[PDB]
């Protein structure tokens, strides 16, 4: 709803730095001993 | 300025030409993608060696 | 101003809408089963109502 | 049960459409082979030297 929680403590939008995350399988093409 | 009603009806009359008669069209869209193609035909599976 | 070995004149009648089916390498009702005009046809095709 | 005689006659009636009228088609198959080409045009024949 349009009512904000009273327990919500207003703080700045903290952030971090992802090192190497965000990797997945882009396709189902199998390979071996190569860097596609 | 060329924005007339584009939806128009087909003329399927009994006295029209062969090129104007109705034709029930079926388009079977086949494709072979990188994903595992599990859909196949009625082929009997055999052994392997 | 040209000579040829032999000339076979295939004389037959068809319907008006069937004229588009009779051609080199063309398919159709009469083209597939009755009069198959081959694709290497290097002759002439004449039609008359 | 779908085994009708495929042989059917053309309806060349005066009440049919333009696409159903009879059209006399004549297909002359010209071709030049190793055999002597006897079918030529109205070209004047000349002697040899």
């Amino acid at each position: 709803q349009c009512v904000n929680l009273t327990t919500r403590t207003q703080l700045p939008p903290a952030y971090t730095n992802s090192f190497t995350r965000g990797v997945y399988y882009p396709d189902k093409v199998f390979r071996s001993s190569v860097l596609h | 300025f060329n924005c007339y009603f584009p939806l128009q009806s087909y003329g399927f009359q009994p006295t029209n030409g062969v090129g104007y008669q109705p034709y029930r069209v079926v388009v079977l869209s086949f494709e072979l993608l990188h994903a595992p193609a599990t859909v196949c035909g009625p082929k009997k599976s055999t052994n392997l060696v | 101003d040209l000579c040829f070995t032999n000339v076979y004149a295939d004389s037959f009648v068809i319907r008006g809408d069937e004229v588009r089916q009779i051609a080199p390498g063309q398919t159709g009702k009469i083209a597939d089963y009755n009069y198959k005009l081959p694709d290497d046809f290097t002759g002439c095709v004449i039609a008359w109502n």
